[PDB]
């Protein structure tokens, strides 16, 4: 039992928990017990006799809650799948794309270990209206949203956006803006033209609410 | 007495007996000790000279009222100027 | 401690070479036919950090420098009480403040740190 | 002067030992830093030497090498990286001689094999002998020094034993937090923190044994890249307020 | 008369028909019996015990790297000429085979190297500390946050020379800072 084995196992377990937290934060249905799964059960289930982490059995499908469907009628099921290869080949990406398309899933999460070939990512935007998003493994070990300096963000519906825009009597190009590559935007999976509300603490009033638009 | 303390620290450091402080070179330790000793000496002398003064002193009256000066000015004009730095 | 060796013909430094059939090291001059037999397998040396004791530097005629201080410490060899004293003349950042004494008569060097 | 302040876990906060383990696990360690004499020496026949000190180490591994090493005896370079290694520097980073000295080094490119002693010898001597195929060209095989000096420099400079890149120094410090006591009032409680000299926030954040929710740096661009734009705004506010208020001046909050 | 060893003492080393085990037993028996006057039978029994412990605590077929590392550690400790007393103890039985199985590298060292090791550890732990900025202590100014008069000071000619010196007072009990001019 070389130390690198359990080091990699622990980091992979951390990434799995972080991905579960992200999927829960996107409005889906995930139990609290499943989030707090101890590493012993993780080793018992997702490791072979030799201790090799069997990533391929971790792929799972998630469905939205009642509240998320009520707020977002267009929201649909999501699929997440891990890749065992150190580098993702073109054939593997094509197989994943075909699997997502035949499952008729609106969005999917593809977590890769080290690198992806350019021809593989050539196929990312080729399946409308489905959306394919990639997350490097080394960047999901620690949950960003749990920091002290990151306030709490919320997503707004079309009706809420229209009501705010009317009440403040504004055109969408005058609100403050947030980029796409912004880490919290990737976490929440915001597309172009969506408004995110921010709740923050303040020395002068206690609580304060700001708004931003994804450009 | 401050001069004697500084001289004793110099004697200790010249015999390779002085110990370097936390994460900080030996020369810096010697310099730090000397500077601290001299500054405390100046402050204490200033406070003695300030406590001596009566209530019918005009400079003390101006300082007490809050209009012009402080105890540093009294210390330099009366007790001692101190350590010039660059 | 590797030492430069010069060829006896044209004063050029000798480059190393190997002798496979006898398996022995030689020093040859690339300009002439001189070849000499190596006496040790030590040809080059590359140290990284210098554990050198601090040195007083040049000592010759140091007693005629009138800007150098004095002391009344007693000589350990000639029992004289007049000498010159100064700090280490090597300008490293981390050098300690250990003195050096040069006796006036016997020109003997010693230090104020008498570590056993 | 970029910097980075790391706060340890709640359990390890009050004890110095776990703090020093983390400090060793963060700082960047490279071979050139741990050799008191990484001396390039002539090693014509590695079978035997004139120096008595390395002679004792000779018979250790010569009775401790596998059959493949016995076959590869001829691959060892006619020059040696003779490593007199400093005991203090090696023990400072909690660096075991064998595992760290050889596992990663031979795994990287299968370029340099070693005859190494156990740490108990009074003089820690490693014999770094590079490994090359015998199929090397005659002109190549003649120029032993030419290949080996270059590969020795690339060996010292470009091998990382342990740590994270760009972090020159990591230093221990003691601070005084204020915490609600169980009876309800606020009490002063000491804690151990690590302050670096150099910033690499993407990799320090994932090192186990620290608090990944209280890390901070005085380089708000990195915080903007890693944590978001509101986090960058908060960090920028802290920087501006710090620089203004470090002079004792007071400027109302609305302006800043 | 002759250096005692497996070939000299005429003791068979092939008991478990394992090549690696056979050669490591031969080597350890030879190095143990070379400079020991103890009878060879108990030496062979101790060798059997230690090799059985090595095999049982770690299978060579699955952990050959760790097996080789442990064998190298023990063998280097045995050959170590700085501390000959150990080859007495293993001959005498003072050091149990399980202790050698579980012990780390440091404890097998002699006393002087041990002491040097703790001294080095203490020096490193002292050298990993940061610069302590100890400020001048005084008891005249009153802090506005905790009102503890243990407030340090620092005064300098920094403002324009049209005005007197400027002082800055920092409370060492709570962290408050202020300026007087």
């Amino acid at each position: 039992m070389d130390q690198e084995n359990e080091r990699n196992i622990s980091r992979l377990w951390r990434a799995f928990r972080t991905v579960k937290e992200m999927v829960k934060d996107r409005g889906y249905f995930i139990t609290q017990e499943e989030v707090e799964l101890p590493l012993e059960d993780f080793k018992a289930k997702y490791c072979d006799s030799m201790g090799r982490p069997q990533r391929k059995m971790m792929s799972f499908q998630a469905n939205p809650t009642e509240e998320s469907i009520s707020k977002f009628p267009d929201m649909g099921s999501l699929w997440v799948e891990f890749c065992d290869e150190p580098s993702v080949g073109v054939k593997t990406m094509k197989t994943f794309v075909i699997h997502i398309q035949e499952k008729n899933f609106q969005t999917g999460i593809f977590v890769y270990q080290n690198n992806i070939t350019p021809s593989a990512m050539k196929l990312v935007p080729s399946i409308p209206p489905a959306t394919i998003e990639t997350f490097n493994e080394a960047a999901l070990v620690v949950n960003i949203t749990h920091h002290e300096l990151v306030p709490k963000h919320i997503r707004l519906s079309s009706d809420e956006k229209r009501e705010l825009l009317k009440r403040y009597r504004l055109k969408e190009s005058q609100l403050p803006r947030i980029q796409r590559a912004d880490p919290v935007a990737l976490y929440l999976g915001l597309k172009r033209g969506e408004v995110v509300k921010i709740i923050r603490k303040s020395e002068t009033s206690g609580r304060y609410a700001s708004y931003r638009i994804c450009m | 007495e401050a001069k004697k303390k500084v001289l004793d620290v110099t004697k200790e450091a010249q015999a390779n007996l002085l110990t370097a402080k936390h994460g900080m070179t030996l020369r810096e330790s010697f310099e730090d000790n000397v500077v601290r000793f001299l500054n405390e000496a100046r402050d204490k002398a200033g406070r003695l000279a300030e406590v001596n003064l009566k209530d019918l002193n005009n400079v003390k009256q101006m300082v007490m009222a809050g209009s012009k000066g402080s105890f540093i000015n009294i210390a330099q004009m009366s007790a001692c100027v101190g350590q010039q730095s660059v | 401690m590797t030492t430069f060796r010069f060829c006896r013909d044209c004063n050029n430094m000798l480059y190393p070479r190997e002798d496979k059939e006898n398996n022995r090291l030689l020093f040859e001059c690339r300009t002439c036919s001189y070849v000499e037999e190596a006496g040790s397998p030590l040809v080059y040396r590359h140290e990284l950090i210098t554990n050198i004791g601090e040195t007083a530097g040049v000592v010759q005629d140091i007693g005629s420098d009138p800007t150098l201080p004095r002391s009344d410490r007693e000589c350990p060899k000639c029992h004289s009480r007049e000498n010159v004293f100064f700090q280490s003349q090597q300008r490293r950042k981390d050098t300690s403040m250990v003195l050096f004494f040069v006796c006036l008569s016997c020109s003997h060097i010693f230090t104020s740190d008498q570590k056993n | 002067t970029p910097s980075l302040t790391v706060y340890l876990e709640p359990g390890h906060a009050a004890d110095q030992e776990q703090a020093k383990l983390i400090r060793s696990a963060i700082e960047h360690t490279t071979l050139k830093s741990v050799t008191i004499a990484s001396e390039i020496y002539y090693d014509p026949d590695p079978r035997s030497t004139v120096i008595p000190e390395d002679e004792e180490i000779i018979q250790l591994h010569f009775s401790l090498l596998d059959e493949e090493a016995e076959q590869s005896f001829d691959q060892q370079s006619p020059w040696l990286l003779r490593l007199e290694l400093d005991r203090a520097a090696m023990n400072d980073k909690d660096l075991t001689m064998g595992q760290v000295g050889e596992r990663i080094k031979q795994t990287f490119k299968n370029d340099l094999f070693v005859i190494w002693s156990e740490d108990n010898d009074e003089k820690l001597i490693i014999r770094c002998r590079v490994v090359r195929p015998k199929s090397l060209d005659a002109e190549t095989e003649a120029e032993e020094d030419h290949m080996l000096k270059k590969i020795e420099n690339t060996m010292l400079e470009n091998i990382t034993l342990r740590g994270v890149e760009n972090i020159e120094r990591v230093v221990m410090m003691k601070y005084d937090r204020k915490v609600p006591s169980p009876t309800g009032e606020y009490v002063k409680e000491p804690e151990w923190v690590l302050e670096t000299d150099g910033v690499n926030l993407s990799e320090v954040m994932t090192v186990p044994g620290i608090d990944p929710t209280r890390i901070y740096t005085n380089s708000f661009i990195d915080i903007m890249e890693v944590l978001g734009i509101e986090a960058g705004r908060a960090a920028l506010y802290k920087e501006v307020y710090n620089v203004i208020a470090s002079d004792g001046s007071y400027v109302n909050y609305r302006h800043m | 008369t002759k250096p005692r060893n497996s070939k000299n003492d005429g003791v068979d080393t092939a008991i478990y028909h394992h090549k690696l085990r056979d050669q490591v037993l031969k080597a350890l028996y030879d190095v143990l019996a070379k400079e020991s006057e103890h009878p060879p039978q108990s030496i062979l029994h101790t060798a059997k015990a230690i090799e059985s412990e090595m095999n049982k605590v770690n299978n060579c077929d699955t952990n050959e790297a760790a097996y080789k590392a442990r064998y190298r550690i023990i063998y280097s400790n045995v050959i170590s000429k700085n501390n000959p007393d150990l080859k007495h103890k293993i001959a005498n039985g003072d050091i149990t085979p399980e202790f050698l199985a579980t012990c780390d590298a440091k404890d097998l060292a002699p006393a002087p190297l041990k002491q040097k090791i703790e001294e080095i550890a203490k020096q490193n732990l002292y050298n990993a500390q940061g610069a302590t900025i100890e400020r001048s202590v005084t008891d005249r100014f009153t802090c506005g946050k905790c009102k503890e008069k243990k407030v340090s000071y620092y005064q300098l000619q920094t403002r324009s020379a049209d005005e007197p010196l400027t002082t800055f007072c920092t409370c060492e009990a709570c962290g408050n800072r202020w300026k007087f001019s």
